[PDB]
């Protein structure tokens, strides 16, 4: 069911919904890293997992700021 | 002379899974932050370590 | 009876029928919660709490952005879907849930043999901090460098002056 | 030098008052920083010492002669770019003040230069993910530096989403390698190069292919380059390719150890499609930056053929091609910024709107450049004829060396296709030359008192006032003659490329 | 550290349900070619109370067993069976002596540990009586290596950290020795 | 304690989280499994000698 | 200049007074933060005048004697 | 995206349909059909038609134009010159 | 040489020894090719995934099925509920079948 | 095709989504013609290869041109037959050139 | 080497002369610019000659090892 690109329907029809999809996709990689590190008893993989969480948080902030300013520009006359 | 020179340089030596370059100069595990002596599965003795493979410098 | 299957089925059903942006951020919360709970048991309690500590703060900032952008578009836009086709789509996706095709790796169980050689026992977080601040201190400093770039980046993008 | 000086500039810029003059002088400070960085790097890093390859910072980074050359190229090209914002490009306040409006312009560039230089040096999958995001985030900020521009913010929104998906693919590939092997250091992974799924590295390359606008992911790159300001498009369309292509060559160098034929075919398939879209795509376009975006896609495809071959001749071909293409890229965008002074002023049909961000936006805005400035027009013609591949310009030798590597490794189909694509792309390349000069003899006896340059006041009616500032005109003059007169020093430059080794040795 | 593993009991049955954990028993003994040994029957509290007495009595056998492990080059579990049995018998002998000479003092100590979260700092009064009795009947002395003799924490007169709740049996026994033994 | 080592249910059942280039290859491409089955087959074939 | 802003490199003491009076949330936050590294630089003084550092903890596994095995060891035999 | 997609024939065709929903004198309406004479519209009847035409094309006649318009063709010319699509949200365009 | 495969207590984990022996073989100068180190690479990958051993278990289970052997006659006894690790199962002399306390240790 | 229909029903008042869906949308004839053309291409390419004991550009030219013409007759019905023959010759020549050049790489 | 640096200085005069045409000034405008331009590329030419002379030494040393490798292949 994945090869027919079923996930393209589960994503909503708003720009912020695309942002949510990216966070979920990146979160799946981090969960996989924790899964492998825990089985191996490897703290190096848990270091990688922590880095992925911190880096993904930075990505969300930058993307939101661009989207905030993009919404600001349209409602920017502010004559009142 | 120019044709001979280009033939030497342009020749790419064959690489395979048996012969290729790995840039590691030492064996890890001589010191761990804590609990260095684990299940004694580390059989590499650093007191009698054989000489490592050294990288080739064609200009030296 | 793996109740994680039922929760994900409910979450997947609402993903296909979500219309407005508020229902989308609710999907995100309904996604992190199964991840945290399934991490709290089984694999790693430490990162289950770390996921809660970091992502919940991001959710609130995400939510407050939605209040400044909603523009009535999805409150009256129509959707058609159909109950029968939505259930059929979810049923077919339910048929295949084998992420790997190594049957031996998935069907044969393994054990580990504990040893008493580690008289100095500490939490995984302390070992992570031991390596992160000593072995991979460059990664930690570069991460702070990235955090510095984000702080400057947010100001220049958002601030009018 | 970069990191320490960046922190000082960050604090200093926020302390002094907000003004165009201080920002321009701060931009000159950034120019000195990059120049000092180049001097320090050249003092300690040499080609001979780095031939073996030296690990750094607990083997997280690995520098060799191949990596060092690109870093030196990155610093040099960044110096030429800062000259645009550190000096006048047209001499007119209404046009030039855009570059001096944003104080964080030089700060964001210094952030990206750190990411660009460290990316080819990555030796761990963890630091690979960290650095690629450091470079990607800096590009998003630079694309959104003009936050009062609707197109700039829209492009950055597009850039963020496409790059984030590519970063996820890159992260997904590295995580899958860790699952199979449990190791994060690349050199440790090379020990198991014959026992890991080699198509996981193809997933890694797919993320890198997105970030360089390769087909089928070309569409976002063309859209972003056309909408972004010319001063921003000049940077974001060249700098990411300097570092990512170098990293792709290293990854392909490791992949060729196992020599997976299926891996080569998939990359060949993407190169074949990129040559089709790169050539036929630019045939029907009216925007100059849209035309250059297709030109960028086509030239990256030519370099990828050298990268895919990955032999001794590929090192010579790639190093030469990337250096000469960057110089041509700088020269063309430098001329485009300057020639905005010859635009006629209305004093209407098609209701054409031109903004201050992109004064030159259409190919036909280059009309009568042969009459307006004969030396600048010839400089553009030399650059365009280099992109075509007319010998003995720098462009011909780049394609000549790429063909050598492609045909030596047996890529007969790609070599023939790249030459058909070159002929097809010559059509839109020649269109630029047609606009510049083909109406010279009919418009020689014409009067133009409505040009932008005509609005510039004179000093005393006796001073010989040049139309162009000293710095930008000198850079165009230097780059044009280097492209034209490469035959004089071509033999020695290739000999320098002979000594750039990626673990060849003997 | 309460990290879940595949080598021991996890935190809750929900972890077992997610892992489908099977607690597997083996009904086969060691093969007859390996000589049989008597396993130590002391639980956690008695072992912690006698930890320094086992070390003092069986130091050479502890070192020999551990030196066998390091010199086995990965084959420790199989090669060092002979050295392992020496440690088990020597450790059992120490516990047997504690049940024949210092049973009252020994039981007072590890019952205090069970009463005080198995922390050494909370049972100094019971440990001091036990240490004195063992020395006078077994010539074994608790020693903490790597530090000067007078700077041992178990011999500290006024520790900064003291138990919150006193152990009544320890208090009564300590007073019975203060007045009588030290007239 | 003997237990399975399978990935979390959310990783293989979420409508979005389970989709990636490598996960599709693991789920739908036999290139990895066919090559790894050689190692398993080599074990039995090396008994008789 | 009854209330002018002092120049830091000309009147360092007066410049510090301005921020201590007008920006207390900045002057004293830095002052508390500065004492951290300051006490770290005074560590050698304590090492020589007050007491020495403790012996490192045995958090490196079982302490293996640095000698060959004693082949003349018997007792508790089968 | 944000551009007019109107044509002179389509605007005239829909203008006639709107005006035929009233009690006009003649159903034969063209560019040169006058409101006052051919259609027999008074002060209030004419303003009812103008507002009804505003609703169809989502345009607003200004005061000067509405107080001086005479023929249907002038209404058609005003709609062609001034009509714009209403701005959509951020999600409609870029998604 | 960076540290890899670090256990949850800061020391080497179960499979570090296999990884260490692979590195020593690959970096040893006496070897001409990497062929002698091939067997060491398999052991490290076997330590993590146990794919070959799981395959061996698959054959034994499948082989017993065609022979008609009952799984409970040749397998190992197991308990699925931790609260039912009773003293009768553990073989204690006075062992009872009452459930053990696993709520609060 | 069915998945794209769900995307249409997910929202039909957003012009941006509709514009991209229309580009990827295939007609009913295309949904039938494409698998038949590809299936015919796979059969003829393998069938012609067995006859010649190997793959040649002549066989690939024939396999590509015939299969394309079979497909073209399905989803390009409202076109002259000679127009479909010209495209079939063009398509067959491209894959004949592909085989003549040695596929994507000469290999050994 | 003087002839080499003379050529580099000649190239620097060409760059300045080409700059004058770009800026639309007479070629005698500020004659000191040619002195600055010529000496700038003389400095580049001096460094370029050192780069090429150094590269010739490095190439010869590597060629010796390449010939040894080729002899083993041709045997
Ligand atoms: C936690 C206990 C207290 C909360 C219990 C509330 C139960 C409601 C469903 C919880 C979420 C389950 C997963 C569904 C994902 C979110 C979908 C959603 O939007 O909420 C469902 C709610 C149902 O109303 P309905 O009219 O059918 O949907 C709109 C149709 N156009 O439509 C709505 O928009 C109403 C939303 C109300 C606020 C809900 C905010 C999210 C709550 C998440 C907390 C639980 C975490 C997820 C647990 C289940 C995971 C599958
Ligand atoms: C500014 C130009 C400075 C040129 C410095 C070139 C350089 O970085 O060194 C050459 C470098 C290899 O150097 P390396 O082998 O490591 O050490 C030996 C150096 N003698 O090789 C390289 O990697 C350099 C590759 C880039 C070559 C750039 C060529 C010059 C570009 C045109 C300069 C235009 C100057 C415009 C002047 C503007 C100001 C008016
Ligand atoms: C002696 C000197 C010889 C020098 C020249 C040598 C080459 C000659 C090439 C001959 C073929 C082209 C000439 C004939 C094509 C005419 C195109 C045409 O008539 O219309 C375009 C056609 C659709 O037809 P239509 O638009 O309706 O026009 C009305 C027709 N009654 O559109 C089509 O249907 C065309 C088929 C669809 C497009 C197919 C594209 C696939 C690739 C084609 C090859 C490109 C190879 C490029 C390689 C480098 C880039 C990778
Ligand atoms: C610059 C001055 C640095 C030198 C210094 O302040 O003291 C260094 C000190 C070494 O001196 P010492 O204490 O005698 O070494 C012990 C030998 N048994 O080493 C120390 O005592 C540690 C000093 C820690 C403070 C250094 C970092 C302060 C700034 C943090 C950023
Ligand atoms: C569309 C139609 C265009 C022309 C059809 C292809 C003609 C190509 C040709 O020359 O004939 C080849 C083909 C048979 O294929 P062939 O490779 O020759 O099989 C071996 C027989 N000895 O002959 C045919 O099948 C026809
Ligand atoms: C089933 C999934 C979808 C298929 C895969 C698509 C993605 C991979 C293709 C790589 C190129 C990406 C192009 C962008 C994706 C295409 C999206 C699409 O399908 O749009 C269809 C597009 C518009 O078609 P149109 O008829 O105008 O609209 C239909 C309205 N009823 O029609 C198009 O114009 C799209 C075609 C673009 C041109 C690509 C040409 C690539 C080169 C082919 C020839 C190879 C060159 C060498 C030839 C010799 C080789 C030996
Ligand atoms: C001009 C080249 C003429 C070659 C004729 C040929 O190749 O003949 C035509 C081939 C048939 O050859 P075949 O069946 O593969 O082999 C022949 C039989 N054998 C196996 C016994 C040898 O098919 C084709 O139409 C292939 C497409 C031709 C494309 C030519 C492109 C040339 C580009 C310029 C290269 C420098
Ligand atoms: C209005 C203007 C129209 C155009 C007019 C053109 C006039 C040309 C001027 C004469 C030049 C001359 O005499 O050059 C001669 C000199 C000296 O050569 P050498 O040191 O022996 O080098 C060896 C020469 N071999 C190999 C032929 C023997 O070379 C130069 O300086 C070269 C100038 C640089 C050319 C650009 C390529 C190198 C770029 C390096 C960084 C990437
Ligand atoms: C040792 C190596 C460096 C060479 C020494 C000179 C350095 C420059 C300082 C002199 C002062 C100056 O540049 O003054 C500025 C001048 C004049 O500009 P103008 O337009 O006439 O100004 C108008 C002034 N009026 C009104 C009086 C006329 O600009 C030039 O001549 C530009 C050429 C720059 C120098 C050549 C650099 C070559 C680098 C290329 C190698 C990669």
């Amino acid at each position: 069911m994945d090869l027919i690109l079923l996930m393209l329907v589960a994503v909503g029809l708003n720009i912020i919904d695309i942002y949510i999809m990216i966070e979920i996709l990146i979160m799946g990689c981090t969960v996989n890293t924790i899964y492998s590190a825990s089985l191996d008893n490897d703290m190096i993989g848990l270091i990688y997992s922590l880095i992925q969480i911190i880096i993904a948080g930075v990505e969300s902030a930058i993307g939101l700021s661009i989207l905030v300013n993009y919404n600001r520009i349209r409602n920017s006359e502010e004559i009142e | 002379s120019t044709a001979d020179l280009y033939g030497l340089i342009s020749f790419t030596p064959k690489r395979d899974i048996h012969h290729y370059v790995i840039r590691v100069d030492e064996v890890p595990g001589k010191h761990f932050p804590t609990n260095t002596t684990g299940n004694f599965g580390n059989t590499v003795d650093f007191e009698n370590l054989e000489p490592r493979r050294k990288p080739i410098n064609p200009y030296l | 009876m793996n109740l994680e299957i039922l929760d994900l089925s409910i979450l997947g059903f609402y993903s296909l029928i979500s219309s407005n942006s508020f229902e989308s951020i609710a999907i995100l919360v309904a996604t992190i919660m199964p991840v945290i709970t399934e991490l709290w048991y089984n694999y790693s309690q430490l990162f289950a709490l770390l996921y809660t500590l970091i992502y919940v703060g991001a959710v609130v900032i995400l939510f407050v952005f939605i209040l400044s952008v909603i523009n009535e578009k999805e409150e009256y836009e129509y959707e058609y879907s159909g109950l029968f086709i939505l259930i059929l789509v979810l049923l077919l996706d339910d048929l295949d849930d084998n992420e790997s095709n190594d049957n031996d790796y998935n069907n044969v169980y393994i054990t580990d043999y504990a040893d008493w050689f580690n008289n100095y026992n500490e939490s995984d977080l302390s070992v992570i901090g031991n390596l992160l601040f000593t072995e991979y201190a460059l990664l930690l400093l570069i991460i702070s460098f990235i955090l510095l770039m984000s702080i400057i980046g947010l100001i220049l993008i958002v601030k009018k002056d | 030098m970069l990191f320490t000086s960046l922190l000082l500039i960050i604090v200093y810029g926020s302390l002094v008052n907000k003004s165009h003059l201080l920002t321009k002088l701060i931009n000159r400070l950034g120019l000195i920083i990059i120049i000092y960085t180049l001097l320090i790097h050249l003092n300690i890093n040499t080609l001979e010492n780095l031939s073996i390859g030296i690990n750094m910072f607990n083997n997280l980074l690995l520098i060799n002669s191949f990596n060092n050359t690109i870093i030196e190229l990155i610093l040099i090209i960044c110096i030429l770019y800062v000259l645009l914002i550190s000096f006048n490009i047209t001499g007119l306040s209404i046009i030039d003040n855009l570059n001096y409006s944003k104080r964080t312009f030089i700060v964001i560039v210094l952030f990206n230069i750190i990411g660009l230089t460290l990316l080819p040096l990555v030796n761990d999958i963890m630091i690979l993910f960290i650095i690629i995001e450091l470079q990607s985030y800096s590009l998003y900020l630079l694309t959104a530096i003009f936050n009062e521009s609707h197109n700039s913010t829209k492009s950055a929104l597009y850039y963020f989403i496409v790059g984030s998906i590519a970063s996820f693919i890159i992260l997904d590939a590295t995580v899958s390698i860790y699952d199979d092997l449990g190791l994060t250091n690349i050199q440790y992974i090379l020990m198991y190069i014959d026992k890991l799924e080699i198509f996981d590295l193809l997933c890694l390359l797919f993320g890198l292919f997105i970030k360089i606008g390769l087909a089928p992911f070309y569409s976002y790159s063309i859209t972003i380059y056309s909408l972004s300001p010319t001063i921003i498009t000049n940077y974001i369309s060249l700098m990411p390719k300097l570092s990512i292509l170098t990293l792709i060559y290293i990854i392909m160098h490791y992949i060729n150890i196992v020599n997976n034929t299926d891996l080569n075919y998939v990359i060949s398939f993407l190169i074949l499609i990129s040559m089709f879209i790169g050539s036929f795509g630019g045939l029907n376009v009216i925007r100059i930056k849209t035309l250059l975006a297709y030109s960028s896609l086509l030239n990256v495809s030519y370099m990828l053929l050298a990268i895919l071959s990955n032999s001794n001749e590929s090192i010579i071909a790639y190093i030469y091609y990337i250096i000469q293409y960057s110089l041509t890229h700088i020269n063309i965008f430098s001329i485009i910024l300057v020639i905005s002074i010859y635009l006629p002023i209305m004093n209407n049909m098609l209701n054409v709107m031109i903004t201050k961000y992109s004064p030159i936006e259409y190919i036909n805005q280059l009309k009568n450049l042969f009459i307006n400035n004969i030396f600048i027009a010839i400089a553009l013609c030399i650059s365009i004829f280099s992109l075509i591949g007319i010998p003995p310009l720098t462009g011909f030798y780049g394609k000549y060396l790429v063909l050598i590597s492609g045909l030596n490794n047996g890529y007969v189909l790609l070599s023939i296709v790249l030459i058909i694509a070159s002929s097809i792309s010559t059509v839109y390349y020649a269109t630029i030359l047609k606009v510049l000069s083909f109406d010279t003899l009919s418009f020689k006896d014409i009067i133009s008192n409505n040009l932008i340059i005509n609005t510039s006041p004179e000093n005393n009616n006796n001073e010989i006032k040049p139309e162009i500032s000293n710095v930008i005109s000198y850079v165009i003059s230097s780059l044009t003659l280097i492209i034209l007169l490469i035959i004089i020093q071509y033999e020695n430059i290739v000999k320098g490329a002979y000594l750039v080794l990626l673990y060849n040795w003997v | 550290s309460s990290t879940h593993t595949n080598d021991s009991l996890n935190s809750s049955n929900y972890v077992d349900k997610l892992k489908d954990t099977h607690f597997v028993f083996e009904n086969d003994k060691l093969p007859s070619e390996i000589p049989d040994v008597e396993e130590v029957g002391a639980t956690t509290a008695p072992l912690l109370s006698a930890a320094y007495f086992i070390g003092a009595k069986c130091q050479d056998y502890n070192d020999d067993f551990m030196l066998c492990q390091k010199e086995a080059k990965g084959n420790g579990p199989i090669d060092c069976l002979k050295e392992g049995r020496r440690v088990t018998r020597c450790a059992s002998g120490v516990l047997k002596d504690l049940n024949t000479h210092c049973s009252d003092e020994f039981r007072l100590h590890w019952q205090c540990l069970s009463f005080s979260n198995l922390e050494y700092k909370n049972c100094r009064k019971a440990e001091s009586l036990l240490n004195k009795c063992v020395f006078e009947k077994m010539n074994l002395v608790k020693k903490i290596p790597g530090i000067p003799e007078d700077r041992q924490i178990h011999l500290k007169q006024n520790p900064v950290l003291k138990p919150v709740a006193l152990h009544q049996d320890s208090e009564v026994a300590f007073k019975k020795a203060q007045n009588e033994n030290s007239i | 304690p003997y237990s399975n080592t399978r990935r979390p249910w959310v990783l293989r059942r979420h409508i979005i989280m389970k989709n990636s280039p490598t996960k599709w290859a693991r789920k739908y491409s036999s290139r990895r499994d066919e090559r790894e089955q050689e190692i398993k087959d080599d074990y039995i074939r090396g008994m008789g000698e | 200049a009854i209330g002018d802003y002092p120049v830091y490199y000309k009147q360092p003491i007066r410049w510090l007074s301005y921020h201590a009076h007008t920006r207390p949330h900045v002057f004293y936050a830095i002052a508390v933060a500065a004492l951290g590294p300051v006490f770290m630089m005074a560590t050698p003084l304590r090492r020589k005048f007050l007491y020495d550092d403790h012996e490192p903890l045995p958090a490196n596994g079982y302490p293996l004697p640095n000698r060959s095995r004693d082949k003349t060891l018997t007792g508790y035999d089968d | 995206q944000s551009a007019s997609t109107l044509t002179k024939e389509d605007v005239l065709t829909r203008s006639v349909s709107v005006l035929r929903g009233f009690e006009v004198k003649t159903k034969d309406i063209d560019l040169q059909t006058t409101f006052v004479q051919d259609l027999g519209m008074d002060s209030l009847d004419l303003n009812d038609a103008l507002v009804a035409l505003e609703e169809e094309f989502d345009v607003v006649f200004d005061d000067k134009t509405a107080n001086e318009i005479k023929t249907v063709g002038e209404v058609v010319d005003f709609v062609l010159a001034n009509y714009l699509p209403t701005e959509q949200s951020i999600n409609h365009t870029i998604r | 040489a960076p540290l890899q495969q670090v256990g949850r207590h800061g020391g080497p984990n179960k499979c570090f020894g296999e990884f260490q022996r692979v590195v020593e073989c690959m970096t040893n100068a006496k070897h001409d090719s990497y062929e002698p180190c091939n067997n060491l690479k398999n052991d490290y990958l076997e330590c993590r995934k146990h794919k070959v051993e799981r395959y061996k278990a698959f054959l034994m289970q499948k082989h017993a099925e065609e022979l008609g052997k009952d799984p409970e006659e040749i397998g190992a006894p197991f308990v699925r509920k931790r609260r039912f690790l009773t003293s009768k199962t553990l073989g204690l002399v006075d062992g009872d079948d009452y459930e053990i306390g696993v709520e609060k240790i | 095709h069915f998945r794209r229909l769900m995307q249409y029903k997910k929202g039909s008042a957003r012009p941006g989504l509709a514009k991209y869906l229309n580009l990827f949308s295939l007609s009913k004839s295309q949904l039938i013609g494409f698998p038949v053309a590809l299936g015919a291409f796979s059969f003829l390419s393998h069938s012609f290869a067995n006859l010649q004991e190997g793959q040649t550009a002549t066989g690939e030219f024939a396999a590509s041109s015939i299969a394309s013409l079979i497909g073209l007759s399905i989803f390009r019905t409202k076109k002259p037959l000679s127009s479909n023959v010209a495209i079939a010759v063009g398509m067959g020549s491209l894959f004949g050139f592909l085989t003549w050049a040695g596929n994507f790489n000469l290999g050994d | 080497m003087i002839a080499s640096l003379a050529g580099w200085g000649l190239f620097g005069v060409t760059v300045r002369a080409y700059q004058q045409g770009i800026r639309k000034v007479p070629f005698s405008y500020y004659p000191l610019g040619y002195v600055y331009s010529a000496l700038g590329w003389v400095a580049f030419g001096y460094g370029f000659n050192l780069w090429t002379e150094r590269n010739d030494k490095l190439l010869e040393k590597r060629v010796e090892k390449l010939k040894e490798s080729r002899n083993l292949r041709l045997s």
